[PDB]
């Protein structure tokens, strides 16, 4: 399975009596992706070298 | 009364202190503030 | 007072009326606005330090010593 | 006008608001297929009445 998350930021202020306030903080949500990588036999080496080079 | 608003941080007004010199010591009457030198 | 974006224009020294009749039982009092802590783009709310009504000058006593 | 035996359910539709900020979508395959999600809805009543502060 492949996991993807679409993240907004939306602060909500709720009073003592439950009265609520609304504020979207991100105009366009920031996007993140995830996947499980299983590689070997010169594909593991490719992934390792590329990821070590990129880093951040 | 801006002192009263300044003490808005209090935990609730008696005081006991000496003064940091101000423009009181008199040698020239001033019916209006013309400021003054300092020597 | 913890406030949402309902008093963003309110500035220290302003005046407003607060009412909590069904929990604290205070009867619609008018208050003077003091220190205000405007919020960031997150967290929304503004903290308003407020003080009971102040007053102007007026005449009560007749203290004119009128030296001789 | 309908008979009593003319309905599926009378399910409630209260005022709802999505709970979590970031949505986790599990893409078991490409967009062509399985993309299930686990939304959470917070049902309440919106109470604040906006009489905008005058003389801004």
């Amino acid at each position: 399975g492949v996991t993807e998350r679409i993240e907004w930021q939306t602060d909500v202020m709720i009073s003592e009596s439950g009265a609520e306030q609304r504020r979207p903080i991100r105009l366009h949500p920031r996007r993140s992706f995830e996947a499980t990588f299983l590689r070997w036999e010169e594909n593991r080496t490719l992934l390792d070298t590329t990821i070590a080079g990129v880093g951040q | 009364m801006w002192w009263a608003l300044a003490m808005l941080v209090a935990s609730v007004e008696v005081w006991t202190a000496d003064w940091q010199v101000l423009g009181f010591g008199n040698f020239r009457t001033k019916a209006v503030k013309a400021k003054q030198a300092k020597k | 007072v913890i406030c949402d974006r309902r008093a963003w224009n309110v500035q220290p020294g302003d005046v407003l009326k607060v009412r909590d009749p069904k929990q604290r039982g205070l009867t619609e009092v008018v208050i003077r606005v003091g220190t205000v802590e405007d919020g960031t783009l997150p967290d929304g709310k503004i903290k308003v330090v407020a003080l009971q009504d102040q007053f102007a000058f007026q005449l009560n006593t007749f203290n004119q010593v009128e030296p001789p | 006008a309908t008979s009593r035996n003319d309905v599926r359910r009378i399910g409630y539709i209260p005022v709802a608001r999505l709970d979590v900020d970031g949505i986790e979508i599990k893409r078991l395959t490409d967009s062509a297929g399985v993309s299930q999600v686990s939304l959470t809805f917070k049902f309440f009543d919106d109470r604040r009445i906006a009489t905008p502060l005058p003389l801004s």
